[PDB]
RNA sequence: GGAACUUUACCAGAUCCGGACAGGAUGAGAUUGACAGAUUGAGUGUUCUUUCUCGAUUCCCUGAAUGGUGGUGCAUGGCCGCUUAUGGUCGGUGGAGUGAUUUGUUUGGUUGAUUCCGUCAACGGACGAGAUCCAAGCUGCCCAGUAGAAUUCAGAAUUGCCCAUAGGAUAGCGCAUUCGGUCGAAUUCUUCUCUGCGGGAUUCCUUUGUAAUUGCACAAGGUGAAAUUUUGGGCAACAGCAGGUCUGUGAUGCUCCUCAAUGUUCUGGGCGACACGCGCACUACAAUGUCAGUGAGAACAAGAAAAACGAUCGAACCUACUUGAUCAAAAGAGUGGGGAAACCCCGGAAUCACAUAGACCCACUUGGGACCGAGGAUUGCAAUUAUUGGUCGCGCAACGAGGAAUGUCUCGUAGGCGCAGCUCAUCAAACUGUGCCGAUUACGUCCCU
C-alpha cells in the first residue's frame, strides 16, 4: 500500500537525518557544509557541499564513487539511479560547520587555546561576518574543567530570528585528558540575492526612504 | 535521605508495632435521632391526608412527610391521588420536584 | 504600559524630519505614508511608529519639538 | 549465529569486496547480509561478515565507519592489492570505485 | 480524461510556487482547469522532555511538523499533463499523477 | 544444540527487546508513533534534521 | 520508569567467544557440528560413551585486544534543571582615585521592563527587555467531484372533527409541512467549511479627569471582532551550581572485570515481596442524589511491513455492516472500506436535559464499592504472584465531610465532564493535548514568604 503522507514525510526525515550523520563522519576532515538530495523519477542527485572539493572527490572522482557505493548498498540503490556530486562552499567563513571542524583540528593538532579559538574569530570576520562567538570548554587548564568564550561582533541570542541570523555548530575533540567541547556561532550579514545570508532585514531594524 | 540521627532497629519496630490504630477520630460528628416514617398508610393516617391536608397553603411532599410521619414516597402518592380528584391543585411540576397548594373556596 | 521603545521613537522622529509635508493628523493616513517610505519586519511597529509620528504632529503645531530639525 | 564462517562463504565476500570496493553491512547479530556479485545474489549471516571485516580492520586492510547501526568498510590500497593476492586476480584488475 | 495533480510538501513557499507554476503552465496550454484545493494543513506532533535524566522541573518539548497539500484537476491528456509536469520543482516537493474515472 | 538455544528469546521478536533505536541501538524510551523508532534523546537531537520545528 | 519472558542493570544456575591481531607448539587431518543412551532444569553433543560429518575458517599459550545499564557526574563533553520571571549585563575612548575600583549604568516622574522623558564627566556602542516566531478570535483574494448550500422537476409521508389515566406555561394567524435510502435528476452559487499570502489595534478618538507647569504617560468612556505586552505560548543575556545525567548514544579520560567473565546468551525467580511513615492521584461519604429509561449534542487526534514470505499486488493496522440470534454478556466469524478532509463520519462523548405525571425517602440505606468465591472468553511462546474484559454472588470494609497543618488559581479562568494520542501483543487511577458545562471573589497590598 501507498505509505500515507505523513508517514512519507517521515521516511524522507529520517532518511535525510542518516545520510547527514554518515557524511559528518566520513567528511570530518574536510570541512563539510551539508548535503542536499533532489529525488527525480529517474535519480536522485545527492549534493555535497565542503571546502575541500579535491579532498573528498580523490582521484579521477575515486572517493566520490567510494560514498556512492556506501550510499548505494546502505539505502538499497538500483544502479544508475543515484548520483552524487560536490560543490564548493562560497565563503568559507561564514559557514559554522567549516569553522567548527577546523578549530576542532586545531585543537588536535596540540595548538594553545585562546590561539587557536582567536584566529577563528579573526578569520570569520575578513569573510564580512556581523558577529562571531567561539566557546571552548573542558580539562584545558588542569583537572578541574573551565569554559571559555571568545566573542567579537554583533550576536542575538533571543527570538527565533537568530536561527536564521546566526549558523551554529558544536563538536568534539577527543583529548589525552577527555573529551573537549567547542562551539561556533556566526551570525551571518544580510544578502540582497540571499545566497549566503538571511536576504531579510533585521526584525528591529526600521529604515526610513530617503527623499528623492 | 533524611535517616534519623541514633534511630535503631529495635527502635523503629517498636515505632510500627505500636502505630496500629489508637490516633483517629478528627471529626465531632454529633449523631442524630433516627427518623421513624411509615411507608404504608394507616386508617388514621389516611385519613387526615384526605381531610387536613388540603386547606394547607404550601403543599409539597416532604412537608406532608414531616406531618404525618410517612415515608415521601408515598407522601407524593397520596398528593398525587388528591390531584386527581381535584382536592388539590399542583403549581409547579418537574420530573424530581412537585409542588402543590389548596384549591380556592 | 504602552510607552513607544527607543526603536520607535527615533524611527518616527526620521519619518517627520523627512516627509514633515506629507504627514497630517490622523493615525490612518499617516501609516499610508509609513507603510512605503519605510522598510521593517513587522508590521506592528509600523504600526507604533505611525501613532507616534502623529503625536509628534500634534506637538510640532502647538511649538517646537526637541529632536527634530526642520531647515 | 556463530562466527566460523566457511571458507566459501569468506571467498565470495573477499570476491564482492572487490568488484564493489565498499561492503555495507548492519550491525546487528541475528539478521543475514545481503550481495549481488554480478549475477544472481547471495547471502551471508550479518555477524560473519562483521567477523571478517575485524580481521582486515586490524591488519590495515580497510578503513571502518560506523553510522546508524550501520557499517561502512572500505578497502585502502594495501588492502586491495592483498586481495588481488588472496583472489589470484590477475595485475590490471581494479574494482569499480577505481576503474574509470 | 480528467488528471488529477497532487502536490505535497513540508515547506510552505516551495509547495506553493510549484502549484502556481503547475497552474501557469497549463493556461500556456489553455487546458480548462478546476482551481488548485488548499487541502488541509496537518501538522505532526511530537512531545518530549528537555532533560536526558528525568531532574529538575518536568519541562517538555512540542515538536510540529506542518504538510501542506494541493490537488490541480485538469481536462488534458497524458501527454499534454507531462508537457504540464516536465520542469524543474524545488527540493522536497513531490508532485502525484493521477487518473480519475 | 547450543546454536539453538542462542538467542532464542531475541529471535521471538515480541516485547521491549525487539524494538530499539534507529540511531544507537537502545531499547529505553523510545518513540514509536509515525514509526520514527527513535530514542527521546536521540530524537531531540535530531529533530531539525528529520524536519520537526519547536514552536509555541 | 504502566518491569509476566525480553527490557533488566539484581539473585540461583547453565551455554558461547562476539580474546581481533602478532609470536611459538600441533596440523591435511587444526577444527566445526552432531542422532542414540545419561549428565542435566532442559528429545540442552554442555559434557561423556560411540562413531560419522565438516574442513585450514579453528583450536593449545604468551602478550595483547575487545565488550560491559562496572566505578568515579568531585576527571569531562553535550543536554537539562536551578539561581531567576524578574530586568538584568559588558567593552572602547574620556573623567576620578596610589590602588582594588568607580563614572557611564545616577537621582525625579513613568513603565511589566536599565521602558521612556528629563538631568548629567560623560560620549559612543553591544547583549537581554521590546521587536521577531507559533497558535486563537474579525476579515480580503483563492478554492473545491477529499467542504457545503439554496432552488426547480419528479416519487413517497402527514393532512383537521378529534382536547391524555390531573395535562399548566411556552412563537407563528401568492403558496401548509416534512422525506441525508426516494442512496432520484437538473441548474445555480460560496452564507457555513478548507488556506498560502494579506488586512486589522495604536493609547487611535474624547474629558473643562490625574499629571503637564516641556515631556514620558495614566484613568474612565468611545470606535470596534478584539482596548492595552490583544489573549496563550516559544525564544530568552552575563555570571554561576563541584545541581542531574558516565542507566540515551559507536559521547568520553582514568580505573575495574575479562573464557566456571562485571562480556553475551538461555532457564527460573526478583524488581510487585509488608507491624509501618511520607509525597502525588483515584473513589467516596449521598436527595443541587443513586438507579431504570428517553432526548439533543464536541474537539484534538491515530490507523497496514523489509533485499523477509507467498502469486508489480497481498497479509498484518483501524474500522463500518451483517451474522452469531430458533434467545445473556464478553465473544467468535463473513463481507466491504480506509494510506486517512475520501472509510470510520451526518465523528449520536460525558457533564446536561426530560410535565419520565418512573422506583427509592434520610438510613452506613437502592449511598460506597474495598475485599473475597465459582463459571466462562480473549492477548501471549508462557497468565500461578488473580494480565485484561464480561456473569452471578460477598458487600454487616472503612467512609456521614475530615486536628494541627497545607497546594493551585483572576474569565471561557477555577471546579466539573468526558475524548484522543502516548507508553501498548495484553494492561491508565499517568502524562501530553482536546473540546463540553461553567462560577465565587479581587481589580488591592507589602502584614507573611
Ligand atoms: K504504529
Ligand atoms: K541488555
Ligand atoms: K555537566
Ligand atoms: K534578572
Ligand atoms: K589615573
Ligand atoms: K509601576
Ligand atoms: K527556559
Ligand atoms: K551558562
Ligand atoms: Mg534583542
Ligand atoms: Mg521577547
Ligand atoms: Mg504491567
Ligand atoms: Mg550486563
Ligand atoms: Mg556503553
Ligand atoms: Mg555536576
Ligand atoms: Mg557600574
Ligand atoms: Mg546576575
Ligand atoms: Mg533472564
Ligand atoms: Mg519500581
Ligand atoms: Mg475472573
Ligand atoms: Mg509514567
Ligand atoms: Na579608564
Ligand atoms: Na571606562
Ligand atoms: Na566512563
Ligand atoms: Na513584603
Amino acid at each position: 500500500g501507498p505509505l500515507s503522507k505523513k508517514r512519507m514525510i517521515i521516511r524522507d526525515g529520517v532518511f535525510y537525518a542518516e545520510l547527514f550523520e554518515f557524511l559528518k563522519r566520513e567528511l570530518a576532515e574536510e570541512g563539510f557544509s551539508g548535503v542536499s538530495y533532489h529525488v527525480t523519477t529517474l535519480r536522485t542527485e545527492i549534493v555535497i557541499k565542503a571546502t575541500k572539493t579535491r579532498e573528498v572527490l580523490g582521484v579521477n572522482g575515486r572517493r566520490i564513487r567510494e560514498l556512492t557505493a556506501c550510499i548505494q548498498q546502505r539505502f538499497n540503490y538500483k544502479e544508475g539511479k543515484l548520483q552524487l556530486y560536490v560543490e564548493r562552499v562560497e565563503v568559507r567563513g561564514l559557514s559554522a560547520m567549516a569553522q567548527v571542524e577546523s578549530l576542532r583540528f586545531k585543537l588536535l593538532s596540540n595548538l594553545q587555546v585562546r590561539r587557536a579559538a582567536m584566529g577563528i574569530i579573526r578569520y570569520v570576520m575578513e569573510s564580512g561576518a556581523k558577529g562571531c562567538e567561539v566557546t571552548v570548554g573542558g580539562k584545558i587548564k588542569g583537572q578541574r574543567a573551565k569554559s571559555m568564550t571568545f566573542r567579537d561582533g554583533y550576536m542575538i541570542k533571543s527570538g527565533t530570528a537568530h536561527k536564521s541570523f546566526v549558523d551554529s555548530a558544536c563538536r568534539h575533540c577527543y583529548m589525552r585528558a577527555g573529551c573537549i567541547g567547542v562551539k561556533v556561532k556566526i551570525m551571518l550579514p544580510g544578502d540582497s540575492t540571499g545566497r549566503n545570508g538571511p536576504s531579510e532585514p533585521l526584525p528591529d531594524v526600521i529604515t526610513v526612504i530617503e527623499p528623492k | 535521605p533524611p535517616k534519623a540521627g541514633q534511630t535503631k532497629k529495635a527502635k523503629m519496630e517498636a515505632a510500627n508495632k505500636g502505630a496500629k490504630k489508637t490516633t483517629k477520630k478528627w471529626s465531632k460528628g454529633q449523631s442524630r435521632e433516627a427518623l421513624q416514617n411509615a411507608v404504608m398508610f394507616d386508617k388514621e393516617t389516611y385519613d387526615k391526608l384526605r381531610s387536613e391536608v388540603p386547606k394547607y397553603k404550601l403543599i409539597t411532599p416532604s412537608i406532608i412527610s414531616d406531618r404525618l410521619k410517612i415515608a415521601v414516597s408515598i407522601a407524593a402518592a397520596g398528593l398525587k391521588q388528591l390531584c386527581r380528584e381535584k382536592l388539590i391543585r399542583l403549581v409547579s411540576c418537574s420530573s424530581k420536584t412537585r409542588v402543590y397548594t389548596r384549591i380556592v373556596q | 504600559g504602552k510607552i513607544r521603545t527607543k526603536t520607535v521613537k527615533r524611527a518616527s522622529r526620521q519619518v517627520v524630519e523627512k516627509y514633515y509635508s506629507k504627514l497630517n493628523f490622523d493615525f490612518y493616513q499617516n501609516k499610508r505614508v509609513i507603510m512605503d517610505v519605510t522598510i521593517a519586519e513587522s508590521k506592528k511597529l509600523k504600526n507604533k511608529i505611525a501613532g507616534y509620528t502623529t503625536h509628534i504632529m500634534k506637538r510640532l503645531a502647538r511649538g517646537p519639538v526637541r529632536g527634530i530639525s526642520l531647515k | 549465529m556463530s562466527t566460523y564462517v566457511p571458507k566459501p562463504s569468506r571467498d565470495n565476500v573477499y570476491r564482492f569486496f572487490f568488484t564493489e570496493g565498499v561492503i555495507a553491512c548492519k550491525k546487528d547479530r541475528m539478521g543475514t547480509w545481503t550481495g549481488t556479485l554480478g549475477g544472481n545474489t547471495f547471502t551471508v549471516p550479518c555477524i560473519q561478515v562483521m567477523q571478517l571485516m575485524r580481521s582486515l580492520k586490524s591488519r590495515n586492510l580497510i578503513k571502518e565507519q560506523y553510522a546508524w547501526r550501520h557499517y561502512y568498510w572500505t578497502l585502502n590500497d594495501e588492502g586491495i592489492a592483498y586481495m588481488r593476492s588472496y583472489l589470484h586476480l590477475a595485475p590490471s584488475a581494479m574494482p569499480n570505485t577505481q576503474k574509470p | 480524461q480528467t488528471v488529477r495533480l497532487t502536490i505535497t510538501s513540508r515547506n510552505a513557499k516551495a509547495v506553493e510556487s510549484v502549484t502556481s507554476q503547475l497552474l501557469t503552465r497549463a493556461r500556456d496550454e489553455k487546458v480548462t482547469i478546476h482551481g488548485p484545493v488548499r487541502l488541509p494543513t496537518r501538522t505532526l506532533k511530537i512531545t518530549t522532555r528537555k532533560t536526558p535524566c528525568g531532574n529538575g522541573t518536568n519541562t517538555w518539548d512540542t515538536f510540529e511538523l506542518k504538510i501542506y497539500k494541493r490537488i490541480i484537476d485538469l481536462h488534458a491528456p497524458t501527454e499534454q499533463v507531462k508537457k504540464i509536469t516536465s520542469f524543474t520543482m524545488e527540493s522536497g516537493v513531490d508532485v502525484s499523477i493521477t487518473i480519475l474515472d | 544444540g547450543h546454536l539453538d538455544q542462542w538467542r532464542s528469546r531475541q529471535k521471538i521478536g515480541m516485547g521491549k527487546g525487539a524494538r530499539c533505536c534507529v540511531i544507537c541501538s537502545n531499547q529505553k524510551a523510545l518513540i514509536r508513533k509515525y514509526e520514527l523508532n527513535v530514542c527521546r534523546q536521540c530524537f531531540r537531537e535530531n529533530a531539525e534534521h528529520i524536519g520537526f520545528t519547536k514552536l509555541r
